[PDB]
């Protein structure tokens, strides 16, 4: 993920789907979901993925 | 040795090194450009659905 590897020929987001194609997912990053509160499946075609969270320190115990 | 005052100079040589420019002048060798991030071979669907 370093700056500046992709340019716009060889674009970043071609290069992932490929990759989640090559997988067997969708090329665009969604996912059938389903609602959890419903049983139906929802009409929208969600986004999801895998990201690296941080844990600020900034707590609501010491505010 | 009276070192009586002598008349004025005609011109002015002047020594020093020259550079050399054998080398340079080449064409130029720049850092060559990483590769572009190429997909790697022997993807597969490794996930089935369930059922």
């Amino acid at each position: 993920a370093t700056p500046f590897i992709f340019s716009e020929e060889n674009s970043a987001l071609e290069y992932f789907g490929e990759m989640l194609k090559a997988a067997g997912y969708n090329f665009y990053g969604t996912e059938r979901l389903y609602s959890g509160i419903s049983g139906l499946e929802l009409e929208a075609d969600i986004f999801i993925g895998v990201v690296y969270y941080q844990r600020l320190r900034h707590m609501v115990s010491d505010k | 040795g009276g070192l009586t005052c002598a008349s004025a100079p005609q011109g002015t040589l002047r020594i020093l090194e020259g550079p050399q420019q054998s080398l340079s002048g080449s064409p130029l060798q720049p850092i060559p450009a990483s590769p572009p991030p190429q997909i790697p071979p022997g993807l597969r669907p490794r996930f089935c659905a369930f059922g």
